């Protein structure tokens, strides 16, 4: 078993831990750090309110994370390229190591679209790639630039899809070659279309909105009743560190 | 391949020549330290230190422990990117 | 087209042995078509080993000073010394390397990894202190655990 | 940013207010314009590019001083100072192209007007040789300002968000100084005299 | 469409008034010394309009709180959108008939650049995790779990799509046939005992949606006890 | 189609390496000597502004023709052990 | 006891909510703030009216569906969840006497946006991840100790089937359920792995120490024996287990125990702690300037940005 | 000074607000109170510039006439005028 308290967290130990069954409203953040691993994102990113971006994640340019998608950078790094789209409820994960011996981070190039319910884990996707829906690209696999994966396809670990082609199946086999106009324009067209849809969502978002008014009304009612507790969190973190150091010193000798 | 395979070989023979417990004519370009030349570990360490003195390097304990032959020493010096 | 082999990553893998400036040998894996400086960055080498390519329109490319054996001298890509790329290499030799230069000195972005590099041993060469701007410099001492790979951007400004 | 704006204003105001000399500064005009233009053409680092382009601009200001007529000096210096305030506080790199087109003297933007009254007053008092050198160096300056435009306009846009607060903290000043495209309506009139 | 022009002008003016009001309320909160507006709570919306395009939900239809409908979505009588399901009509509209179920974490949408509207008929079962992009589904069809139906495909009435299948773009699936495979192909005809369970499937989901809607009402009243 | 790079890679790279195997001097000496030259001897040009323009133009062309470029400068004297 | 534990102002100690105003100036500011809040909410409501029917959709907080009840049914026995008494408001309004909530062990981790409903049992050290759906409504769902259901995976059971069998879903110990996997009315034994994006259909049995590969579809009423790997759509026999993959299964289970610890640590912090931590991050970035004028007198604590001691 | 300087200042304020939005990744219409404040500041700034136009003309004619340059009365109205051109 592993304890759920961390005394070497960058902002200190957690003073008050809340059980999930005691929560009366949903408090899931969409962008949050895991100890010392903070996500990196641009000013014009679209992160959907029910999408999760956590840990060591780098986002560039005009990339977008659509509804219910997960980008979990807890075992390694994940990079999302310029104007790359992660569509609805697709999962991007990363392993600590790969059988090929290369870097195990999931690297996604620019202008890459990932269709709904697809899974990327410790793979390399080069620029201008369409991953189809219900597709899995396994650990250490490589998808080369200007290539298309058909929906419901499996790319097994440490396998390669050559550039300029359409592949599909379980396991993925050769279907056909892309035309020159498809490599020149169509992949950029799909990425630009999904960026335009993300911009339409970004224009209409009122952040932070007004859902906090009810929670603040409940807190005001607690201050009215005298049941709201004021906690000095900085001082409690300091005192907990001092007690931890004293307890560690009072066992070695 | 950072350096040639002839001048390093004769320099190896030149520093192998001045050893009192070695034979000045038994030394071959491809021999062994244990079966052929008859050296224990400390003699091997002394020879590797002489080679380090001549070529201006630093060979760690594990790398010098792997070296067991004249050809092994020549190949290690040739593969070293910081040789002189 | 028939029952021929499915493409694997192992078909395109290139292995290079790299000796850093402390003499420690490292196993570096790369892919065909990737430059050497990129494979060195992705291996996890510290950021003090790398410096900007000092040409116009290419300072976003990171580069390293490598020592290449005589067998692999002819597999470094050719640069015209009269062109503007030649003057970029001349500026890099003039300012970054200086008197650490040897006859095996090259730059790692000018090495494109292929099957001919498989088994090649290179070493990292030392460099002089340099500055591009306030957010990218090198004071002269390789005492830092920060990897180059962990930098999110390469900033020319 | 501090070094390119305030001391030049202070010293040129002392020169305008209380200084007379019986000599010339023409060889230093030639040296500044040719050295600054050729140096900024030849130096790939951006900091050195802007240092040499500053030497070229101070050569133009010296041409305005040498032919008298301090009104053109003050107009060009003000436009230059506003451009400097935009240049060193940029976080979006697309506006780096506006600094480029307004430091190259391209017509509708305010840098054109600041250069062009200096050229007009130089032609008025018939300072022909220094003017010809200034026009040649102006033709050279366009090439590296186009290099700036190639670097930062014809490129994909990436601007990192803030994490520890202070979100893009000088967008007010940079967006206010980009409206040097609206000052030319007041610059064409007899304004700075 | 000048009607859309007037709606556009009104929506933009009202949006500007809303931004100004919320900003003034945040200034008031800062003056009070209360910083509850800075909380990074979940801002998920079950119903998400796209400017003047509001989803049209029947009073006997139900959308689960973790589900969502966006843009031009029509839900018919006693039709259900379950937990985690995403039905997207912000680019091209979605039309769902009556007594049809979109099960847990299923994606139905028309968001591709050349996709037509999605039309789902009456008594349609859309299984768990199925992805529907710009298709037309007839009456009394089971969409199997983790299946993909592509753009301009026609799933005619009475057909069964098996689990994990992928129907290609512009593919017509005939009536009363079972199709399976990732290059999906006809496997057999629907049998009678199979068709009995096909007929009895959507009513169960109707009553299950009723029970879950009641429990969600209980949860909302529990939530409302805190702040009211 | 792409043009071929002229020459040999080993010979070209040896040409690129040439005359740079030396520690670069600091710039303080060049800057101090420039300031000394201007502050001590630029007054010699005071009467030159009144000279005929053919003389001034030919002198400017002569200075341009005899100028040696500071960037990529090298001497054979840097690598010899006696004069 | 940092250095100024008895002299810091209350605004610095409580950045999320300042205490009660005392003087004339603070009360005037508080009254102005309440007036601004009223006028701002009024302008927001008026703008929503002018906007049209889209303004009638309002911003509301979402319910906690990570721990959610279902209807207690008379034909459905409760063996995974627990029957708890109904709330009195629900009883007096819409006729509820008993609901079924999940049985959740204290060391398990559930994501705040996951959907775990009703007749579900969660073992010790087990984890349900972001966007996962565990709907136990018509039968029971059992998850063993140190088991993980990963992101966007769907778990469901059947009461009525084609062949008239009610089947629960039972998941054993040290089981890894892959990303976007579909688990439907089936049995997974101890120390098994289901690949990411795979589908296991009704009444299929995965015996102990086996692996279902990524993208595989397990047909109904299929038994996958021990020490075999199955793959494809439909899944057939592919290989026997390697010596290393059996230890890899346990490595995966231990890795997700370690990961669920960190994610539970980050998730279960209150709003006040998170706001204090953001203020601390701000102070730390202000202290990262080496020319900061306090660096010559005070030494600051790294984790809280408080003055620890005098430097000189 | 110029008659349409305030309208030019308002267009300047609108473009200022739009650019402040575009720099920070927001659409052009976002935060319209920033546009309004920019419009007010641009209006008053360009009205002040138009006032300096008349002031500069008045200073030039006054200094030139004190030095001895006698301007005829048909041309003094080109300078000593708050002309709203
Ligand atoms: C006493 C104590 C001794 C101290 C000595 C100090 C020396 C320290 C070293 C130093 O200064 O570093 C060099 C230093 C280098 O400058 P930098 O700051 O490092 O870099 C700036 C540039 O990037 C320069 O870059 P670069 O040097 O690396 O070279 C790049 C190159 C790149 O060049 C190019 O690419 C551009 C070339 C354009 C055309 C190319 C030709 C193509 C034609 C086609 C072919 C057809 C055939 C045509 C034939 C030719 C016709 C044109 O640029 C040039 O070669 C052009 C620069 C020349 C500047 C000329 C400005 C002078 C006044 C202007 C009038 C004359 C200009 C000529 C025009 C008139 C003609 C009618 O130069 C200076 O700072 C200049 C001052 C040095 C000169 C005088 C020294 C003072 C000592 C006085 C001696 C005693 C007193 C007597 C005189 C009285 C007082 C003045
Ligand atoms: C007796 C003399 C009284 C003091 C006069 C000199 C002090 C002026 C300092 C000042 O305005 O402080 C800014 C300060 C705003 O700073 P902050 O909101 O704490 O900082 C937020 C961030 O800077 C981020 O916010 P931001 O960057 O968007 O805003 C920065 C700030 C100012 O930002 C700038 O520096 C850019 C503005 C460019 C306009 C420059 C006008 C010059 C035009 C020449 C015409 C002749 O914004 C304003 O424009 C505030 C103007 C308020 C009235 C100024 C009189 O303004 C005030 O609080 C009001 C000061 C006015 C007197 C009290
Ligand atoms: C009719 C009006 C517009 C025409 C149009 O879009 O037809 C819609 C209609 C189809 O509508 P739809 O397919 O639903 O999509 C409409 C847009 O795509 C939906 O676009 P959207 O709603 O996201 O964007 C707003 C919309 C047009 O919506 C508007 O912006 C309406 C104009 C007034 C409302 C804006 C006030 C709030 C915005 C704040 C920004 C500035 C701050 C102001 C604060 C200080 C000023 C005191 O923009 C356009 O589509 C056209 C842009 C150019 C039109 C006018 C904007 C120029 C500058 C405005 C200056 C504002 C200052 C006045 C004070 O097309 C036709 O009927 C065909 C054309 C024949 C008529
Ligand atoms: C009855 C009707 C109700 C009245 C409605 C008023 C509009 C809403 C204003 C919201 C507000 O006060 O807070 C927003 C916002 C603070 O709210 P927040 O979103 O929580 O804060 C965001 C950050 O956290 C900021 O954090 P912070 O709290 O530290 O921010 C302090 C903020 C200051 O805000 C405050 O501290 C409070 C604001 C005033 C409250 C009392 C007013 C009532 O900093 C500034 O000074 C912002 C500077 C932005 C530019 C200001 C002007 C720059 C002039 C320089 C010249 C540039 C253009 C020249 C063109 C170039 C030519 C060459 O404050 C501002 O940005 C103030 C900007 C100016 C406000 C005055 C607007 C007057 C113009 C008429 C508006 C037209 C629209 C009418 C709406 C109705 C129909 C559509
Ligand atoms: C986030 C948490 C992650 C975890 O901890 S595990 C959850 C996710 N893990 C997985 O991806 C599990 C699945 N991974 C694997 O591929 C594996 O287990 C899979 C083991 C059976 C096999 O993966 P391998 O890398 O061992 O591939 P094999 O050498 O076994 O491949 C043999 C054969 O099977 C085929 N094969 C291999 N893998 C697959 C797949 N997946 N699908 C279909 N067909 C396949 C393939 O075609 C091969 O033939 P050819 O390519 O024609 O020569
Ligand atoms: C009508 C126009 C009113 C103008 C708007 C109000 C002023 C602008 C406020 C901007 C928002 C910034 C903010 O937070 O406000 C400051 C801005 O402060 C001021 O501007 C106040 C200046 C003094 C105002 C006059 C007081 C009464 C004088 C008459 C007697 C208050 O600081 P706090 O630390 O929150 O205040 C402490 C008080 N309390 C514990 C209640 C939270
Ligand atoms: C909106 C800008 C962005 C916001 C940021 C603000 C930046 C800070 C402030 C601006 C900094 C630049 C200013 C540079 C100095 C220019 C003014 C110098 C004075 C000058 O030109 O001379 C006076 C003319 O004034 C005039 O009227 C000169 C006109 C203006 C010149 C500037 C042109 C570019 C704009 C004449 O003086 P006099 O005849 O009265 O003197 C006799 C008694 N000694
Ligand atoms: C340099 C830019 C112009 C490019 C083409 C120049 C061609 C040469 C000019 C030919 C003019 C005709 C000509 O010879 O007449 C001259 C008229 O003098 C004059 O008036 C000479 C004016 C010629 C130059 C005018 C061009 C200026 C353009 C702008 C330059 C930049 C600013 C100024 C530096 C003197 O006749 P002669 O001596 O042959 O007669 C012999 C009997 N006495
Ligand atoms: C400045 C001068 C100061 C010097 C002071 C330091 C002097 C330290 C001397 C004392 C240290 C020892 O003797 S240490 C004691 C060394 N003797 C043993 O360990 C017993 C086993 N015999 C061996 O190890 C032999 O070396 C051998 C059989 C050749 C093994 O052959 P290899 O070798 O092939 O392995």
């Amino acid at each position: 078993g592993v304890s759920s308290q961390f005394f070497d967290a960058p902002n200190g130990p957690s003073v008050k831990q809340v059980l999930i069954e005691d929560e009366w409203y949903n408090r899931q953040r969409s962008i949050f750090p895991l100890l010392d691993k903070e996500p990196y994102y641009p000013v014009d990113v679209f992160v959907a309110p029910n999408a999760v971006v956590c840990g060591d994640v780098d986002i560039y340019g005009g990339a977008s994370v659509f509804f219910g998608a997960v980008l979990r950078g807890d075992l390694n790094k994940i990079r999302l390229g310029n104007r790359s789209a992660i569509l609805d409820r697709a999962v991007v994960h990363a392993a600590r190591a790969v059988p090929t011996g290369l870097n195990a981070a999931t690297l996604i190039g620019e202008k890459v679209t990932v269709e709904p319910y697809a899974v990327l884990r410790s793979c390399r996707v080069e620029p201008k790639v369409i991953i189809g829906a219900r597709s899995v690209v396994c650990e250490g696999a490589v998808v080369e630039s200007e290539s298309i994966l058909a929906p419901n396809s499996v790319v097994p670990p440490a396998r390669r899809i050559p550039s300029g082609e359409l592949w599909g199946g379980s396991p993925a086999k050769f279907i056909r070659k892309l035309t020159d106009h498809e490599r020149d324009r169509v992949l950029d067209d799909v990425s630009t279309h999904y960026h335009n849809l993300a911009t339409m969502f970004r224009r209409e978002a009122l952040e932070p909105g007004t859902a906090w008014r009810d929670v603040e009304a409940w807190r005001q009612k607690l201050v009215d009743q005298g049941e709201y507790e004021w906690i000095n969190f900085r001082e409690q973190k300091y005192l907990m560190r001092l007690q931890h150091e004293a307890e560690a010193l009072e066992k070695l000798t | 391949g950072f350096l040639d395979k002839d001048s390093v070989t004769e320099r190896v023979l030149h520093v192998t020549k001045h050893f009192e417990k070695i034979d000045a004519s038994k030394v071959s370009p491809a021999a062994s330290f244990e079966k052929d030349l008859g050296l224990d570990s400390l003699d091997v360490v002394e020879l590797v230190m002489a080679l380090e003195e001549e070529f201006g390097l630093e060979i760690p304990d594990a790398e010098a422990d792997k070296i067991a032959s004249v050809g092994d020493a020549i190949n290690y010096i040739c593969s070293n990117p910081m040789a002189k | 087209h028939g029952p021929a082999q499915t493409p694997t990553v192992f078909d395109k893998l290139v292995e290079v042995t790299v000796v850093d400036m402390n003499g420690i040998r490292h196993r570096v894996r790369g892919l065909q078509g990737q430059s050497l400086a990129q494979a060195l960055v992705e291996y996890g080498f510290p950021d003090t080993y790398f410096f900007p390519n000092m040409g116009f329109y290419t300072q976003h490319i990171v580069d390293a000073h490598v020592f290449v054996p005589k067998e692999f001298w002819g597999k470094v890509q050719n640069v015209d010394p009269e062109s503007d790329d030649g003057l970029a290499v001349k500026r890099m030799f003039r300012d970054i390397v200086q008197d650490y230069q040897r006859d095996t000195s090259f730059f790692a972005s000018y090495i494109t990894l292929g099957a001919e590099h498989n088994g090649m041993t290179v070493g990292i060469g030392p460099i002089k202190p340099w500055i591009l701007h306030s957010e990218w410099a090198f004071a002269g001492v390789h005492d830092s655990r920060n990897k180059q790979f962990d930098k999110p951007t390469v900033e020319i400004w | 940013l501090y070094l390119s704006t305030a001391p030049k204003l202070s010293l040129f105001t002392f020169w305008a207010s209380s200084w007379h000399h019986d000599f010339s500064v023409g060889v230093f005009i030639l040296f500044s314009m040719f050295i600054g233009s050729i140096g900024a053409y030849g130096q790939p680092a951006l900091r050195s590019l802007f240092a040499y382009s500053t030497i070229n601009e101070i050569g133009l200001l010296l041409l305005a001083v040498e032919t008298a007529g301090f009104h053109t000096l003050y107009q060009h210096l003000g436009i230059y100072i506003i451009t400097q305030l935009l240049l060193w506080n940029l976080t979006d790199k697309r506006l780096f192209a506006l600094c480029a087109v307004s430091l190259a003297g391209l017509p509708p933007f305010a840098g054109f007007f600041g250069k062009a009254w200096i050229f007009w007053h130089a032609m008025s008092v018939q300072a022909f040789s220094l003017l010809a050198a200034a026009l040649f160096c102006t033709l050279l300056s366009l090439v590296y300002y186009l290099r700036v435009i190639r670097l930062f306009w014809t490129a994909p846009v990436h601007t990192a968000a803030s994490f520890t607060g202070a979100p893009n903290q000088t967008t007010l000043t940079s967006a206010c100084a980009v409206a040097l495209a609206f000052a030319p309506v007041m610059l064409v009139k007899p304004f700075v005299i | 469409n000048p009607i859309n022009g007037l709606k556009t002008i009104l929506h933009r003016v009202g949006f500007a008034m809303r931004e100004s009001g919320q900003a003034l309320e945040r200034v008031g909160c800062r003056l009070q010394g209360v910083y509850s507006f800075e909380e990074k709570l979940n801002r998920h919306a079950t119903v998400l309009p796209m400017r003047h395009n509001v989803p049209s939900l029947d009073k006997t239809s139900w959308v689960a709180p973790s589900g969502m409908v966006s843009g031009s979505v029509t839900l018919g009588e006693n039709s259900s959108v379950w937990y985690g399901a995403i039905v997207r009509g912000d680019f091209q509209p979605v039309v769902v008939g009556s007594n049809s179920n979109i099960q847990d974490a299923a994606y139905v949408g028309a968001t591709s650049e050349f996709s037509g509207p999605v039309t789902i008929g009456d008594n349609v079962s859309v299984g768990h995790g199925a992805v529907l992009k710009g298709c037309t589904v007839g009456d009394n069809v089971l969409i199997g779990m983790n299946s993909i139906i592509s753009e301009h495909a026609e799933i005619q009435s009475g057909a069964v799509i098996a689990a994990g299948s992928y129907v290609e773009e512009g593919t017509t699936v005939p009536s009363g046939e079972v199709w399976a495979g990732s290059p999906a192909k006809k496997l057999r005809d629907v049998r009678a005992g199979e068709a009995e369970y096909l007929k009895s499937l959507p009513g169960r989901y109707t009553e299950l949606a009723g029970e879950h809607k009641g429990i969600m009402k209980v949860l909302k009243m529990k939530q409302a006890e805190y702040f009211a | 189609y792409k043009p071929e790079v002229p020459g040999n890679t080993v010979d070209n790279w040896t040409e690129l390496r040439a005359s740079w195997n030396k520690e670069r001097a600091s710039s303080l000496g060049t800057n101090y000597y420039l300031n000394v030259a201007v502050m001590g001897f630029a007054y010699w040009l005071n009467e030159a502004y009144y000279f005929p323009p053919r003389t001034l133009y030919v002198g400017a062309l002569v200075f341009f023709a005899l100028y040696v470029r500071k960037a990529y400068f090298s001497t054979p004297y840097a690598f010899k052990h006696e004069y | 006891m940092s250095l100024f534990k008895s002299s810091l102002p209350a605004g610095f100690l409580f950045p999320y909510r300042h205490p009660k105003a005392k003087g004339l100036v603070e009360g005037t500011l508080y009254g102005l703030g309440s007036l601004f809040r009223g006028v701002g909410a009024a302008l927001d409501e008026l703008g929503s009216m002018v906007q049209g029917p889209q303004g009638s959709v309002k911003d509301h907080v979402q319910p906690n569906l990570a721990f959610a009840p279902v209807h207690r049914k008379p034909d459905v026995p409760v063996n995974a969840g627990q029957v708890v008494p109904a709330p009195p408001a629900a009883a007096r309004t819409l006729k509820i006497k008993e609901v079924v909530v999940p049985n959740k062990h204290s060391t398990a981790f559930v994501a705040a946006n996951a959907n775990v409903l009703g007749n579900v049992k969660l073992g010790a050290g087990s984890s349900v991840w972001y966007g996962a759906v565990l709907r136990g409504d018509v039968n029971g769902i059992e998850v063993g100790a140190n088991s993980n259901i990963q992101d966007n995976a769907i778990v469901h059971v059947s009461k009525y089937s084609m062949d008239g069998t009610a089947r629960p879903t039972v998941i054993g110990n040290n089981v890894t359920i892959g990303h976007a996997a579909t688990v439907h009315a089936c049995t997974i034994e101890d120390n098994c792995l289901v690949g990411m994006g795979a589908t296991v259909l009704d009444g299929a049995t995965v015996k102990s120490g086996s692996i279902v590969a990524a993208g595989a579809v397990v047909p109904p009423n299929t038994t996958i024996p021990s020490g075999q790997v199955w793959a494809g759509s439909p899944a057939k026999f592919l290989r026997h287990l390697e010596p290393e993959e059996a230890s890899f299964i346990g490595k995966s289970a231990s890795c997700y125990a370690e990961l669920s610890a960190i994610h539970k640590f980050e998730q279960s912090k209150t709003f006040e702690e998170q706001y204090t931590e953001s203020c601390i991050i701000k102070d730390r970035a202000a202290l990262a300037d080496p020319s900061n004028s306090v660096h010559q007198m005070w030494e600051y604590d790294s984790q809280t940005a408080l003055v620890a001691r005098a430097k000189r | 000074g110029w008659a349409y300087s305030g309208e030019w200042g308002m267009l300047a304020g609108f473009c200022f607000g739009t650019l402040k939005n575009v720099q920070e990744g927001k659409a052009w219409f976002r935060r319209p109170y920033i546009h309004g404040a920019g419009m007010i500041a641009g209006y008053y700034l360009f009205k002040a510039a138009a006032d300096w136009e008349d002031e500069a003309l008045k200073r030039i004619i006054t200094r030139y006439e004190r030095k001895g340059y006698a301007i005829p009365e048909d041309r003094k109205e080109l300078f000593a005028a708050n002309q709203y051109k």
